[PDB]
DNA sequence: CTCTGAATCTCTTCCCGCGCGCCGTAGGAC
DNA sequence: GTCCTATCGATCTTCGGAAGAGATTCAGAG
């Protein structure tokens, strides 16, 4: 049936009964020794449908000639037998029934109905104790459960003027008798009573689910279960299993124990049993219900074997192992295979190898297509023969069909969209698939074993789109950053590194040649050596700003390598790139560059003949490794006997106590440190200088041509912390707890190791493999909750028309930069006109793409922020706008409209999560930010503010040095100073937060007393002490409300004043503080009145999405003033926040524990540091705005990629963002319809405030909600995804209450119900769909 | 044979639009065959159609411009019939 | 191992697992995202519908591909409709609409 | 006397394929 | 032997998860 919307709601008992085909009655399936179903019992022939094909049981008829028609030898009709899938039946139970799911949901939807709590209806349910329902003249409430002992009370003090029912019988009245839109004005307007948040909340939630009941057609008693209906018997076949036994059924048991016990309560009700036998059997009854629907929720499953619980429907329905993630999102597909890979060098980059077998086997229909339309065979029947038969001919038939029709290459995991790609096949004899070099590294395939799936793209237009977007030579760039994946292998870097090497002397040096085809004969003649150096004729092409190439010939000093290379780069390159020695990193660039000038169509060609030519050459090198290449510096056996004998002495100091026990520690493993680094200096000294040749007279020095150091400088394998272990020594080494180890390994790999040695080597090597075992798992699981959090957004609009954006700036953290602003720029379109470095003079234009051209502009001039639209700012309903997204990093333009930005972006992100782990600089110009500092005595600027930032700007005007310094810093280098690199800026306390004052003045102990407020110690080290100021927690209130002051003190009454300030110079002392200017002691300006003495990889990222609350809070003041106390710390303290105008009386509980920032007069601003640590994203967000928390975001998120290496398009991270904070709670209800305080979908609150200002009426206000992915996946408004991701128990009661409807919006709908997705082309065919319309 | 497409996709202007279009006419010449507008190699439809969108010489207007017009002529047939059955009646 | 054409579970009707059994290889939610994360929705549509599921369309494209007319019939994915009757066995009522 | 704090309760979650290979109703009454 | 009914309706189902999130209780707290 042809459909567009999906709607769920609760089941009426007569709906119930509209689906059912009749009533199982006979708990019995079959025959034990017949295989006949037997009727009225789960497997009734005449309830469910025949099992014959399309006869009957009985066999009265077996012909279509008597389709549709019910015999009446058995009763059951006779049609198609598919159709016994299909119709239900249904149990009428002889008692009420509350169903588990919404008696025990995450709240309790039957208990939050009544108001009931879950502990005293499940007691209700299970018969434990009566409730009083319609109690009239009596002193029993609306429900008021009570005991048999009070029931006892009540049988007699009262007579039948009250109504006590026990088990589901009291829920159902009760909610028969649900006055629900009455309670729920009521409960409105009782909200506006109290201001009990505590309870207004779910209050809210209680109305809410009241509107929920009210406006859906739902009706209470629904959620008692009265008829159950009984699944299609095909959907849970009872299977034969080898001999005359049947394979057992989780649902059937279920549903036999259910009847039987139904069974045996309603001939006990026939025959009057006792009410303590009927109560008895109406609980079994119920919890045989419970079992059946939700086995595990029971107090225990029930199992039929070795302890292992029965699965039950909704067991079927979610788990890693149900419907939704088991058959429906991936499903096992026809026409596939697999094999173990192999590599082919000879294939081109477009092609890949199969067997013979396997295209036989896969393109089978292909090949009768040709043999009907060959004429070759008769039919099918013949067909099929022929191509067993395995014919010479079927061969030539295989060979035209394959001619030009593609096959999908995939390996398992495949984290990226790279890890699938279509391939021409070419037929190979073996039994392995011939598998390309350069495509080797986009899988992430090595070819130790691994084995490979294969699909066939069957219709019309999968082939195009497989040959369109699935290519090889289509996809030559990475779409997670301007990076190739078609970076040079391992074995062809080699090559090219030893070709164009070139050698001081050498066999044919010195000559000229006419050209380079004349050079590669000079080699194959053996007349010249390939590193000799030589003056070739070279000539090359430049194509001009219009874009025809310019011919230019000249005379290049090069080697023969060079030279022949030469033949192999095309017509528009400069020869600068192939006259150097070429690696792995200098290679890529070339090959960048000619995909920035020739083209795709050069570039791929290019490839592959670098490809050939670099394996072809280093076979012909013979680079052999070889025990005599690993090289021991001769010096390192004095570096040992040195180095240790420094740690003798070292130990010496601690064989004389003249050290403490962790400074030898410290000092021994620095020694060894700096040993182990000169030991490896040694080594790649010796390694570069084992070579020394002589140029017609006298020895001189060149490149080595080791065989080591050849692999490891041109990248292919083996760094140089591999080289250092092999050759130098393996070094320090670290416990399981992490201590460094004392004694490091001081051998390498080429000589022996020890047996302590190698046991030491065993804790790292197992850490490691650990490491990687577990994070594996993260890794996948944070992938998916990213494609389950951002499946919906696609490009679906070309322009939304806004001019907000975020500013790009390089990163300039530690001092100097980490980043350029080009990599942060490039590929967006500006947000507004950019202005040349200065004013009035603009230099691009406000909507334009900044590409290369005009980034390398932009890095011309002296431009560091640029503002630049964002798709977290586009203003584009249930879409994202394509100007927003900017350059598609897999092709270099501005994204298409229909592109699934959320699905790629999602896979950039998680595939490097396996990456991770589990477990003054420079002269300037000193710029300061956000410092309100002071003149002190000696006029030195000291810092006055706690938010200080140093940025220190270079010569040539852009910043790249920032620094942070705390309060009560002195500024040595200030006031626009140029300071050199290494010159101290400026100085502070490391251990200790010092207090300042402003005013030179004197001072006296105010409101202070000696053993109330301040210690009378000794300072035994002199006997002349500072006075320690008692703390908060150390004293009773005769020293907590008498709070230290050092107020400054002068014969006038008052402080020379700031103008415009009346503050008196009022000074105070927290907790821990150490002062020394006691009473009659002149305190001078900038003096220090008192001091006060005092992370991860992948997890970072994890909770960082997921937006977890940090064990360790950093409180950000809110609003704006100067800061206040309330009551000192009982409990916990108390403190307020006085604004200069607005609502003073602002307060706020703060730990104890925790060093506050301020004190009693400091002034703050919303989002003003109280404590150090992490901050809140949602803080963040409430309180600094969504570009600033989205800047945290990007930033702390990219900390972690930076660190280990990874590189990953920023734009991939905002769009992750864009769905944290798609929800908002709304502020005022205004106009709107919206309740008065709600969290509704940004969204639809937008487009609904579009309309109702377009009108005039007062639109509503929200504040926008940072949810983490984990919570907002499962917030969406289509309940499928939601469902299909996970706590599908919990979803599909909570939309089911809410009789929600799905529109089928979205990627992952669209694939449950199997039809086109509403991006790419499925994008382009609904796009179609709705402008004709 | 076809080894990229970026031809077609800077005719096209659009890497998808290239997909449907192209799987307009290689169904055209396959299903009811008509014959192509470029000398085949012994190739499939599918690039063959590849092969006319970089010659310029199919896109979607031109389509929509055979396909109203092929109508056209189907429904000129009718007219022919209906009369001569009215005539042939008398 | 490669597999055409062969066996199909009971109660759903996709295709058997394994290399003892004439199996299909698996098309997990990973191949689903990368799909995805191209354009290709006819691709995708293809693989979880007729390749798989579709029992009536499966037919219809073979008949095709011998014929030679490359044209599929997606209609429904069987599975779909069981996930519906386990959850209509439950006191749930979810249906398909038709605006 | 409850309110609005914490604190102490239960529930949900944990990468992708791929192969082997076994192992798979029970006790009691006519 | 067959075929039955029922399912610790006189035990103790495992102690080598972590966490993260709510939901549910309590506790000075005025
Ligand atoms: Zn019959
Ligand atoms: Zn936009």
């Amino acid at each position: 049936e042809e459909f567009d919307a999906i709607k769920i709601a609760l089941a009426s008992p007569d709906m119930i009964r509209s689906w059912s085909f009749g009533e199982v009655k006979k708990p019995e399936t079959i025959n034990y020794r017949t295989f006949k179903p037997e009727r009225d019992g789960l497997f009734c022939a005449r309830i469910f449908g025949p099992v014959k094909d399309y006869e009957c049981l009985c066999g009265k008829y077996k012909r279509l000639k008597h389709r549709g028609v019910i015999c009446e030898k058995c009763g059951v009709e006779v049609t198609q037998t598919k159709v016994r899938r299909e119709r239900m039946g249904h149990i009428e139970l002889a008692s009420p029934t509350a169903h588990i799911w919404f008696l025990k949901s995450l709240p309790s939807r039957i208990g939050l109905l009544l108001d009931m709590p879950l502990r005293d209806i499940e007691r209700v349910l299970y018969f434990e104790s009566y409730v009083v329902i319609e109690g009239g003249m009596t002193n029993l409430e609306r429900q008021q459960i009570l005991t048999e002992e009070q029931y006892l009370d009540a049988l007699e003090e009262f007579g039948d003027e009250f109504d006590a029912k026990m088990g589901a019988e009291a829920i159902q009245a009760l909610l028969k008798s649900m006055d629900l839109e009455q309670e729920c004005e009521q409960l409105r307007e009782e909200l506006n009573e109290t201001n009990s948040e505590t309870k207004r909340k779910k209050l809210t939630k209680r109305i809410k689910l009241l509107e929920a009941f009210v406006q859906s057609g739902n009706k209470p008693e629904w959620m008692i279960l009265t008829v159950l209906p009984v699944l299609p018997p095909d959907l849970r076949p009872l299977v034969p299993l080898d001999g005359g036994r049947f394979a057992t059924s989780d649902l059937n048991d279920l549903y036999r124990r259910v009847i039987n016990r139904n069974n045996r309560l309603k001939r006990l009700l026939d025959l009057a049993a006792p009410d303590i036998i009927v109560r008895n059997e109406k609980r079994m009854l119920q919890e045989a219900v419970d079992a059946l629907l939700d086995n595990g929720r029971r107090g225990r499953a029930i199992t039929g074997s070795n302890k292992r619980p029965l699965k039950s429907l909704a067991d079927m329905i979610k788990g890693k192992q149900g419907r939704f993630r088991q058959n429906l999102l991936g499903k096992r597909v026809d026409y596939s295979g697999r094999s173990v890979i192999t590599v082919g060098p000879y294939l081109r980059l477009h092609q890949c190898g199969l067997p013979k077998k396997m295209a036989l086997e896969l393109f089978k229909p292909f090949i009768y297509g040709k043999l009907e339309l060959r004429g070759l065979a008769t039919t099918i029947k013949a067909a099929k023969k022929m191509v067993e038969r395995e014919e010479a001919v079927v061969w030539d038939i295989l060979d035209e069909v394959i001619r030009e029709h593609p096959v999908l290459l995939n390996r398992a995991p495949t984290l990226h969209r790279l890890g699938i790609q279509a391939f021409e096949p070419v037929l190979i004899e073996g039994k392995a698939i011939q598998l390309h070099p350069l495509v080797c590294a986009a899988y992430n395939a090595d070819f130790d074993g691994d084995q490979m799936a294969v699909h066939v793209p069957l219709t019309l237009e999968a082939q195009l789109e497989a040959r369109a977007l699935m290519m090889s030579t289509n996809n030559i760039l990475s779409p997670a950053n301007g990076e190739p994946i078609i970076v040079p292998s391992q074995d062809v870097v080699l090559g090219l590194y030893y070709m164009t090497r070139d050698c001081v002397n050498a066999k044919g040096e010195g000559m000229v040649l006419t050209g380079p085809k004349e050079a590669e004969r000079l080699y194959r003649s053996g007349l010249a050596s390939l590193h000799a150096r030589v003056k070739v004729r070279i000539t090359e092409y430049e194509k001009d700003a219009n874009g025809e190439l310019v011919a230019k010939t000249s005379l290049k000093d090069t080697t023969v390598g060079r030279a022949i290379l030469w033949m192999i780069v095309p017509k528009g390159l400069p020869y600068s790139i192939v006259n150097q020695a070429l690696g792995k990193k200098a290679i890529s660039k070339m090959l960048n560059t000619c995909y920035r000038i020739l083209g795709l169509k050069p570039t791929v060609i290019f490839a592959d003949q670098i490809m050939y030519t670099g394996f072809a050459y280093a076979a012909r090198s013979g680079a052999s490794v070889g025990i005599d290449d690993m090289v021991i510096p001769e010096k390192k056996h004095e570096i040992i006997s040195e180095a240790e004998a420094e740690v003798a002495e070292i130990q010496e100091q601690f064989q004389s106590g003249l050290v403490t026990a962790g400074e030898r520690y410290n000092k021994v493993i620095d020694i060894w440190a700096a040993a182990n680094d000169r030991v490896s200096k040694a080594m790649m000294d010796n390694l570069q200088t084992e070579t020394v040749i002589n140029r017609d007279g006298q020895e001189e020095k060149q490149v080595s041509f080791n065989s080591i150091y050849m692999m490891a400088d041109s990248g292919a394998r083996g760094s140089a912390a591999q080289i250092r272990q092999l050759a130098g020594m393996r070094g320090l080494m670290a416990k399981p707890d992490g201590s460094i180890i004392e004694t490091p390994i001081t051998a390498n790999f080429r000589e022996g190791l020890n047996v302590l040695q190698y046991f030491i080597s065993t804790h790292g090597a197992r850490k490691g493999l650990a490491d990687t075992a577990l994070k594996t798992a993260n890794s996948g699981y944070l992938t998916r909750r990213l494609v389950d959090v951002a499946q919906d957004l696609v490009v679906t609009e070309d322009d939304c028309g806004t001019h907000e954006g975020i500013m790009m700036t390089p990163v300039i953290e530690g001092g100097d930069v980490k980043e350029p602003l080009r990599d942060r720029v490039l590929g967006r379109v500006t947000a507004e006109d950019v202005l040349k470095p200065g004013t009035a003079d603009i230099l691009v234009p406000r909507n334009t793409l900044l590409h290369e051209q005009w980034c390398d502009l932009l890095e011309e001039n002296s431009v560091d922020a640029v503002k630049v639209r964002s798709v977290v700012s586009c203003d584009t309903d249930f879409g994202v706008c394509a100007h927003c997204y900017g350059r598609d990093l897999a092709r270099g333009h501005i994204i298409n409209k229909g592109e699934a930005i959320g699905v790629i972006a999602a896979q950039s992100i998680g595939e490097p999560g396996t990456q991770l782990t589990m477990r003054v600089k420079n002269k300037g110009s000193i710029k300061l930010s956000n410092v309100k500092s002071v003149v002190n005595s000696s006029g030195k600027l000291v810092i006055t503010s706690r938010n200080t930032e140093l940025k220190l700007i270079d010569e040539f005007g852009r910043t790249k040095e920032s620094y942070k310094v705390p309060y009560g810093a002195v500024l040595a280098k200030g006031d626009g100073e140029q300071v050199a690199g290494g010159e101290t800026v400026a100085n502070w306390d490391p251990h200790t937060m010092p207090v300042i004052t402003e005013v030179s003045g004197f001072v006296r102990f105010t409101d202070m007393i000696d053993g109330q407020t301040i210690t009378r110690q000794t300072d035994e080290l002199t006997g002349l002490s500072s006075l320690v100021v008692l703390d908060s927690a150390e004293r009773t209130a005769g020293g907590k409300d008498l709070r230290p002051a050092l107020k400054i003190v002068d014969a006038q009454g008052n402080d020379v004043l700031i103008p415009g300030t009346d503050m008196p110079a009022q000074y105070f002392l927290p907790g821990k503080a150490i002062v020394q200017l006691e009473d009659g002691v002149q305190i001078s300006s900038g003096d220090t009145l008192a001091r006060i003495p005092q992370t991860g990889g992948l997890p970072r990222v994890a909770d960082l999405f997921e937006a977890r609350r940090p064990k360790e809070p950093a409180i950000l003041a809110e609003i704006s003033g100067i800061v206040s106390f309330g009551k000192e710390t009982k409990g916990k303290r108390r403190l307020v926040i006085t604004p200069v105008d607005g609502s003073d009386p602002y307060e706020e509980m703060i730990p104890k524990w925790r060093q506050l920032n301020v004190f009693e007069g400091e002034r703050v601003e919303r989002g003003d540091v109280i404590s150090d640590g992490p901050e809140a994203p949602h803080d963040i967000l409430r309180l600094r705005g969504v570009h600033a928390v989205t800047r945290y975001i990007v930033n702390e998120v990219q900390d972690v990629y930076r660190l280990q290496g990874v590189k990953i398009n920023d734009k991939h991270i905002e769009v992750i963002v864009r769905q944290m904070l798609r929800k908002a709670t709304i502020v005022n209800a205004g106009s709107s319809d919206f309740l008065e305080g709600e969290q509704v979908e940004y969204s639809r609150v937008k487009i609904a405030n579009r309309e109702l200002e377009a009108n005039g009426k007062v639109g509503a206000t929200y504040s926008r909600d940072l949810l983490g992915i984990t919570k907002a996946s499962l917030a969406t408004e289509s309940f499928i995804s939601a469902a299909s991701f996970q706590e599908t128990t919990r979803v599909l009661t909570e939309a089911a209450v809410a009789g929600k409807r799905d529109e089928l919006r979205g990627l992952k709908e669209n694939v449950i119900v199997g039809r086109l997705i509403p991006a790419g082309t499925g994008y382009a065919y609904h796009q179609d769909r709705m402008r004709r319309r | 044979a076809r080894v990229t497409v970026q031809d077609a996709v800077e005719k096209i202007g659009n890497r998808f639009d290239l997909v449907l279009v192209a799987a307009r006419r290689a169904r055209q010449m396959q299903v009811g065959g008509k014959d192509p507008l470029v000398p085949e190699e012994n190739d499939k439809t599918t690039v063959i159609a590849l092969r006319e969108i970089e010659e310029g010489l199919i896109n979607n207007q031109i389509l929509d411009v055979r396909e109203r017009q092929e109508q056209q002529e189907q429904e000129a047939a009718e007219l022919q019939a209906v009369t001569a059955i009215a005539e042939g009646r008398r | 191992h490669a597999r055409s054409t062969g066996s199909y579970s009971l109660v759903t009707q996709q295709p058997l697992g394994g290399k003892a059994q004439f199996g299909g290889q698996r098309f997990g939610e990973m191949e689903v995202w990368a799909l995805e994360a191209y354009g290709a929705a006819y691709t995708l549509q293809e693989m979880l519908t007729v390749k798989s599921d579709d029992v009536n369309g499966r037919t219809k494209m073979y008949k095709n591909i011998v014929d030679g007319n490359h044209q599929m019939e997606p209609g429904m994915p069987e599975s779909f409709n069981v996930l519906l009757k386990e959850i209509r066995s439950l006191g749930i009522n979810i249906e398909l609409e038709d605006e």
